[PDB]
């Protein structure tokens, strides 16, 4: 099975389904900021 | 709603794109609906030129949605927003500190309290301070304790802030067992340097994507209800094109595209925290007369005595094994016009 390591930076959305609304948006470059 | 969607996730596009550039190759999280939510609740209360740099900044175009279709749309799509589900803490709303002496429009305030989540409270600016303490700490309680000091500092002269406030907690569909979770993994920061970070670890089904044109991996994490993650790995070298390239556009692709299949998948448990001072970026991305000595805020007060000074926002995430919790908050300051 195919392997994904989120493991560099990464863009993330947080998204809400009954408005197709993007509660939050960001990019991770250094998760222990 | 559903043109309100690509419209708004454009703008929150568009935002960050101005945030990569004003803090280059660092931590990037915001609310894209707090902010946009804020904008349209301050411009119910502007009129003419005011009024429509407000909303054509937040990306419409008044001949295709017409000023009270917007209004609409954002008054259903915070309803929506809070309407109950099992499984899913979600709440947004606003609150609108007014200086005693400020003469407000029955008309803005019964639209704001009745219509979008508002609570209105009578505040002392006079005692600067004491307004700055109260107010950070109602948004320090509507976000569950999770945005703290919102406000680090108030112009003397202020008569009225608006804020927004938004807090999210959800349950993985598939969560992650803790006793797989390494304890320090390594997680690229840039091309020499590496830090440590507990690495979740899960071989599930998940919705997933290779992007063929943008060289990136899509990979969809659902909540329980209601909600869902997306994570967008681009290649080795590849952000600034992936960065370039997102779009409304580009969701609806990989809304089609995705296809659920067994992954083993790798993932950071790990906390962050932003914040964005955003008077002048607001300002260069269009929004003029509302910090102007000629700023139409007639909707808003009798006398139309005030005008916008500074803006700014705070957000926060935390990612675990059970789900994810999230908050931010929106800051409007007005002074005298
Ligand atoms: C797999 O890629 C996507 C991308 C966007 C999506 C979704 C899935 C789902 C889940 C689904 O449809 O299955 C929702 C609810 N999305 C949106 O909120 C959204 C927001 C803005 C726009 Cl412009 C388009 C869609
Ligand atoms: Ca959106
Ligand atoms: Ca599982
Ligand atoms: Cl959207
Ligand atoms: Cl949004
Ligand atoms: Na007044
Ligand atoms: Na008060």
């Amino acid at each position: 099975h195919p392997i994904i390591q989120i493991d560099r930076s990464f863009m993330l959305l947080i998204l809400e389904r009954s408005t197709r609304s993007i509660l939050f948006l960001g990019k991770v470059v250094n998760p222990t900021e | 709603l559903y043109k309100m969607s690509s419209i708004n996730a454009d703008f929150a596009f568009n935002l960050y794109r101005r945030f990569t550039v004003e803090t280059p190759d660092k931590n990037i999280f915001f609310s894209p609906v707090s902010i946009s939510a804020a904008l349209v609740m301050l411009s119910f209360g502007a009129c003419c030129s005011t009024q429509t740099e407000i909303v054509e900044t937040l990306g419409f175009n008044l001949t295709d949605t017409p000023m009270v279709e917007i209004q609409h749309g954002f008054q259903h799509l915070i309803c929506s927003l809070n309407f109950p589900k099992k499984e899913l803490e979600l709440q947004i709303g606003n609150a609108l500190f007014i200086g005693k002496h400020l003469k407000p429009l029955a008309k803005f305030l019964n639209d704001v309290k009745t219509l979008y989540e508002t609570e209105v409270f009578s505040t002392d600016f006079s005692n600067i301070s004491a307004a700055k303490q109260e107010i950070n700490s109602h948004v320090e309680m509507q976000t569950k304790g999770k945005v703290v000091g919102l406000i680090q500092d108030l112009k003397p002269n202020t008569i009225m802030v608006l804020v927004n406030y938004i807090h999210f907690k959800a349950q993985w569909a598939n969560p992650f067992d803790p006793s797989k979770t390494e304890d320090s993994s390594s997680f690229l920061i840039d091309k020499t340097t590496t830090v440590q970070v507990p690495m979740m670890h899960q071989m599930e089904q998940y919705y997933h994507l290779v992007d063929m044109e943008l060289n990136c991996t899509v990979l969809q994490m659902d909540y329980s209800k209601n909600a869902l993650a997306l994570f967008v790995l681009p290649k080795e070298g590849q952000m600034e094109s992936v960065e370039a390239a997102m779009s409304s556009k580009t969701l609806k692709k990989w809304n089609r595209l995705l296809q659920k299949g067994w992954v083993d998948l790798f993932v950071p448990k790990f906390s962050i925290s932003a914040t964005y001072d955003l008077g002048a970026t607001l300002l260069k991305m269009g929004i003029q007369h509302a910090y102007s000595e000629n700023a139409d805020f007639s909707g808003l007060t009798e006398d139309n005595g005030l005008k916008l000074s500074n803006a700014a926002h705070k957000a926060v995430l935390h990612i675990g094994e059970k789900g994810t919790e999230a908050a931010g908050a929106m800051f409007l300051e007005a002074i005298p016009r």
